[PDB]
């Protein structure tokens, strides 16, 4: 009975599909979607904090709605009904031009019988790493901006320092996107139950 | 049949031993009409049954009920017959032992695990372990640190790649350990003294590689590594002398070369006797018995005998002899170090060191050769007799009191 | 927002490589040769929007503009089974069906004459791009059209979109085969100049190396132009795989260029592919490090100690990034790759998916893009060929008809100078003193 | 850390012996003629990195440099199945296809002519070696290239790598036949001189003994040079089996040298093989090896000099019972089957090795004996006498005087004859208790 119940959960409610959806959307695992979504958000923002935009979830949601046709992981029933929201309105008490702090919470809907495996406690950490990768995408957006600024033209010394820092940041980011982005993603995609354990999906 | 010690009231003459012994005898209540050999057979049987059930959780198949019916018939017998009881027990035991043997030989790749133990724990890949020594010399020259083990394991992986061992899925199962007293948060005086080996024993071999067995394997590893280090250092000193063969030879250089050559000859002959005559002989016997038998316990006993013979003939159990041999190996290493530091004429300091090493090595080699000849004369150890014969084959050692290379610095 | 990329296909070779690239993109997106998404691929997890645009009728149309001064390639595309894949309105054909005649100056004059037709396509694709990153020009550096008109179009794109990336796939002529273009050294110098000055990243597709790979590893006796263009399309697909198939790292062309071209003039990348015939991370890295699997003919100059500035491996298939890291570590321990001496060894790994429509015998394949100073040997060879022609006034009769070469060959000499500076910068970039 | 060794094959004979050596190594390691590991040999316990380089594509490239002053052998290698085994960039070939003409001075001039190519090859092989110990030159002492060019290469290796070993496999001509090379004694003397002064060990391969072995044991009537080079390759494989295949003893060249050569001048090695036949027990093997008919080195059995072993290593490869090995050593000692140095203890070592799993072995057990034995002095005396016979008659000197090594005088030949005489006398002393004082 237990095996049949959990297999029904796996094959009908697509709990593993929900897990991969929350990885794709709530942890921002879709590239060339994010590297246009965030750029277009920054066109309406920039330099860390938003300048009085993205304070309510209607501008960000409508940018997301335009973006949603374009993706590298998406266009699925489990990549639809994504919730993009703010837990802090974007007002610093000292706006700064150099800043990378981006926090927003992306979530993926999970059906009721799977919401004992895919608890909110995993989605919150997925959104925390989504925000970390969003700050990384903002940093690579600004690097693209500065490369364009140089391209369309002290300059050489600035480019040297940019290259040295970008090397070091790239090696740090590849360490992060090996340890925290690769091994746990591998052991979360190749972790869904298939003997049919109800408990094992939650523990995984 | 089930490994279940139903002894809530301590009424059975079998008690559970300290769980790692999962079972033990209650000798104080053992009825004299149960022979000790039969209680031992029952212990082995029930240990095997319990281990089989415990691992199906993590051997007689359908014959349990048949043996139960036979035991029922015995219980229905008006008189207890120890002979018939033992015969039925022996039949069950033999069936179980044959099943376990098949499982161990076919299912557990005993041959693969023994080859791994030989290559790594026993330094069977002498060229590989030479390359490993060469890679780790820098990490093991210093006392071990919390990172020295990591760096040594990286060097070992690099040496495996250098020897085209990159395809062996075993290096990730094997991890070099460093005894470092800073790991607990006496610290090993050097990385060489701190160096260990870890082997990822797979089921069922963890049944065999008991802590005592793993300690014996570590001892063998350490001994082979010590011998190989002394050999390599003496060979390096020889290479340095040959590199200087075109330079004007000094009396100290001739003395260094002669002493080094005699020390190396003695240590090499000892190592050859121990490895081939003792170690290789016992290991070949173990492997032959294991491949020749369908009893897992017989295979285990043959391997234990191989290792016991290797340890005995290496003088490891002869603590004073083992200490003298280690001192001889260290003297050979010191001589090689002196020659390698002074491939040319020695300065007054290097010459004093060389003379001290020469005299020490001559004394220790004399003691060793005399001891080995005495051991050959009192104990017919093939390998000790071979060592004594190699030492004094021309009676050069006998005339030097056994000393390889008693010629003045 | 989508990030569409407009591919400008110049001349016979450029158009054939673009056609095979669009076929490969269709296969990766589950799009038929007519541009229609296959029913089994409508719900694909592949990113088609990176390299294809989606029409309202679920047709996938390549974001490719094919501009040629010669009818042969445009007519071949419109008469191919893939004629419906390309936007017909994105195909410009010079009414002067004379082509550039393997003359760089003639190609330049033709590019000037067809400027509007090409730039209309480029602008249409940019406006049809939700977040256009830049334009990718697929052309040959050795022909007439691909060199001259390609340089003209590069100039006009650099002027109109100075904040947009300009990537080139610049085909260097075969040094070992008699070029059909007697002016090819001039065309090559001018194209190398334009790649150095107006492109952010030039992926070098050396027909010599492609032939070598086809013969030694693909067992292709006498590789045909069709097989060379198939190799080119494979390279273009591998370069766009991080855009079309969502991976964990280097998922955009901007990031690829920034990772490959730290010095804007030193933007010539060599390619390598494996297998060339269970690929392990270590076996992949070993094959990529094997010279027989590198898809760029770089001279082994023994005098210049060329070095890698950076290497990006695009690995296609189910790859564990931790196993990729372990394989890179093993490659480092074996010193299978030489890295820049003035910085940490830059080895990046991009994960991409294989085409769902193409059967892959190998669970993992790999392309290496490497910035390595020995690529300078190809630019040096092209510059030497240019100087050899200019000093002899060789093949100048066709150049003198075009305005850029009517009075003198100073544009050829400037191109040779630019290619010399590029070679010298590549050698410095192999050196700790490059900074 | 692999310990790669670069093999330099010099002249026609050296190149042919190197080709057969690489064939034997390939057969023992299961490497195809194209350098690819055979599927049955992919999991071998042999260390290939010592003698082959591994390409990133699993291609096995020999750590071999092929130098010849005559095109015939180089062309034969490039047309052989093993042409792909050697790295082409590690092959230096003299453009002067005139060879050395069996002239030591011409061989030296050819080594000078290919010096840059040769030293570029040597440096490439050293950098392609994980722990390059030194260079092993496989050449003949009687030819022109292997002798003359071999001596030149020995000098240049001693100068360039003075901390690296220079080993030679010097093929000695048949002493019983009139050498067709009237300058052969000069070539042999020059090679022996270079071995004595700039090499740590010269393995003498006497064609007279090779012919004797081929006739008596292989039943080869008139053994060809190809068969001699096949025997050389078999010997080289068995001698390198403990380096290329990890064994229990003598796994390094340093240790080998330290065990075999306590006296740098006593570097003339005799070889012995058992069984020598076209179940060999340890005792029968040792008896055959101690049998003069099974020694693969033509050393004069001088009855006047009580030759003795300085050291003996028996490398036994295959399924060997160690108790039978011990019994065989004991029987050899009791039977005095081997004469040992009188000034030191009888050094008889036995290394147990496995046969190649990739190479078919007709013999379940083979053995090589390496012995330093004073009767080798009779061979060195013979070489010195041949040198003196040529120099005293100015024989074959007209072609030498054209070459720089002999243009002014024959002092290199006379010094070589002196060195070989001193070597013979030192080997005889090494047979004597006074060797330490010799």
């Amino acid at each position: 009975v237990n095996k049949a119940a959990v297999d029904y959960f796996f094959v009908e409610l697509h709990l593993g599909a929900h897990f991969e959806a929350l990885r794709h959307f709530l942890l921002m695992e879709d590239g060339e979607f994010a590297q246009s979504l965030s750029d277009l958000l920054f066109e309406k923002l920039g330099a860390g904090q938003t300048p009085g935009e993205l304070l309510s979830p209607l501008v960000l949601n409508s940018v997301l709605s335009k973006a949603l046709q374009y993706s590298l992981h998406g266009d699925t029933p489990h990549a639809a009904n994504l919730s993009f929201a703010l837990k802090f309105l974007p007002e610093a008490f000292a706006p700064n031009a150099p800043d990378v702090l981006s926090c927003l919470e992306l979530r993926y809907k999970v059906d009721w019988p799977l919401n004992i495996v895919v608890t909110e406690g995993c989605l919150s950490r997925y959104s925390g790493i989504f925000s970390f990768l969003l700050q990384l995408k903002l940093m690579m957006w600004t690097l693209k901006d500065v490369c364009f600024h140089l391209k369309r033209t002290q300059f050489r010394q600035l480019q040297l320092f940019k290259h040295e820092m970008q090397h070091f940041v790239k090696v740090i980011q590849g360490y992060i996107a090996n340890q925290i982005l690769h091994v746990t993603w591998c052991e979360f995609r190749a972790r869904l139950a298939s003997v049919g354990d109800l408990e094992e999906i939650q523990r995984a | 049949l089930h490994g279940l010690l139903l002894d809530q009231h301590e009424e059975f003459f079998i008690k559970q031993g300290p769980s790692s012994k999962q079972f033990s005898l209650r000798v104080e209540i053992l009825p004299s009409y149960i022979p000790v050999r039969v209680a031992e057979k029952i212990l082995f049987v029930g240990e095997s049954v319990q281990m089989f059930e415990n691992q199906n959780v993590n051997i007689l198949k359908d014959q349990e009920d048949t043996f139960a019916a036979e035991l029922h018939r015995l219980k229905q017998q008006p008189l207890f017959s120890l002979v018939d009881f033992e015969q039925v027990v022996d039949r069950i035991r033999s069936t179980v032992a044959e099943h376990l043997w098949k499982l161990m030989v076919e299912e557990s790749d005993l041959l693969g695990q023994l080859k791994i133990i030989k290559d790594f724990y026993l330094l069977g890949r002498g060229e590989l372990f030479q390359a490993f020594i060469d890679t780790a010399q820098h990490m093991l020259k210093t006392p071990p640190t919390a990172v020295t083990e990591h760096d040594v394991n990286v060097a070992f992986q690099q040496s495996a790649h250098k020897v085209l061992l990159d395809d062996d899925n075993l290096l990730p199962l094997l991890h070099l350990t460093i005894e470092y007293h800073g790991k607990e948060h006496e610290a090993p005086a050097s990385g060489w003294a701190a160096l260990g080996l870890s082997y990822k024993v797979q089921w069922p071999l963890h049944i065999l590689f008991t802590p005592a067995v793993l300690e014996k394997y570590n001892v063998v590893f350490k001994y082979l590594l010590s011998v190989r280090r002394v050999q390599a250092e003496l060979q390096h000193c020889w290479a340095l002398q040959m590199q200087r063969k075109h330079l004007k030879s000094n009396q100290t250089d001739a003395v260094k070369w002669r002493l080094r050559n005699h020390m190396a000859f003695l240590v090499d002959n000892l190592q050859y006797y121990l490895q081939v005559d003792v170690l290789e002989s016992q290991f070949s016997q173990l492997l032959h018995q294991i491949n020749s038998t369908r009893d897992f316990e017989s295979i285990r006993l043959a391997h234990d005998h191989f290792l016991s013979n290797l340890l005995a003939q290496s003088f490891i159990l002869l603590k004073p002899v083992f200490h003298c041999l280690n001192e001889i190996l260290d003297l050979c290493h010191s001589f090689c170090s002196l020659v390698s530091q002074n491939l040319g004429p020695l300065d007054e300091r290097g010459a004093a060191q060389l003379s001290i090493l020469v005299k020490g090595f001559s004394r220790q080699s004399s003691l060793l050769f005399k001891i080995l000849s005495s051991v050959r004369n009192h104990q017919i150890n093939s390998d000790l007799a071979q060592l004594l014969l190699r030492l004094d084959y021309n009676k050069y050692y006998t005339q030097a009191g056994g000393t390889l290379g008693s010629f003045g610095m | 927002m989508p990030r569409e990329i407009i591919t400008l296909q110049l001349g016979q070779c450029g158009n054939q490589i673009g056609f095979e690239f669009w076929k490969q993109l269709c296969a990766e997106h589950g799009i038929s040769p007519e541009g229609i998404v296959e029913e089994f691929a409508t719900e694909g997890t592949d990113r088609k929007d990176v390299f294809f645009y989606q029409a309202d009728d679920e047709h996938y149309i390549p974001r490719a503009v094919l501009l040629d001064l010669e009818p042969r390639v445009i007519h071949s595309i419109l008469n191919s089974p893939y004629a419906k894949l390309y936007n017909p309105e994105n195909i410009y054909l010079s009414e002067h069906g004379g082509g550039a005649g393997n003359n760089w100056a003639s190609g330049f004059s033709q590019g000037e004459k067809i400027h509007e037709d090409i730039f209309d396509i480029i602008d249409r694709e940019a406006d049809g791009s939700d977040s256009l990153e830049g334009f990718v020009l697929c052309h040959s550096i050795a022909g007439g059209t691909g060199s001259g008109l390609g340089s003209y179009l590069l100039e006009r794109l650099n002027d109109r979109y100075p904040k947009k990336l300009v990537q080139t796939y610049s085909v260097f002529p075969n040094q070992d085969e008699m070029s059909d273009v007697v002016v090819q050294p001039y065309n090559s110098l001018l194209t190398l100049k334009r790649l150095t000055q107006n492109a952010d990243c030039v992926v070098v597709l050396d027909n010599t190396a492609l032939n070598r790979i086809a013969t030694d590893r693909l067992h292709i006796q006498n590789p045909s132009f069709s097989q060379i263009n198939q190799l080119v399309s494979t390279i273009m697909s591998a370069s766009t795989t991080t855009l079309r198939y969502p991976g964990y790292m280097n998922n955009d062309l901007i990031g690829l260029i920034a990772s490959l071209i730290p010095t804007p003039r030193l933007h010539f990348l060599m390619t390598g592919y494996t297998p060339l015939t269970k690929t392990t991370v270590l076996d992949v890295m070993r094959r990529l490090l094997q010279p027989k699997n590198v898809m760029v003919s770089t001279g082994r100059d023994r005098q210049t100690n060329h070095c890698y500035i950076a290497i990006l491996n695009i690995i296609q298939g189910e790859v564990d990034p931790t196993q990729v890291h372990k394989s890179l570590q093993r490659i480092r321990e074996r010193k299978l790759a030489n890295f820049i001496p003035w910085g940490p060894a830059s080895i990046q790994v991009a994960l991409s998916r294989k085409s769902p429509y193409l059967p892959s015998a190998h669970r993992v394949s790999g392309l290496m893009m490497a910035n390595h100073t020995s690529i300078s040997s190809l630019f040096e060879s092209s510059c030497q060929q240019y100087d050899k022609l200019r000093k002899r006034e060789a093949f100048l009769e066709q150049f003198r008809k075009e305005d850029i070469f009517k009075e003198n060959f100073d544009e050829l000499d400037r191109s040779r100078e630019v290619v010399q500076e590029l070679i010298d910068e590549y050698h410095a970039a192999t050196r700790p003193d490059y900074i």
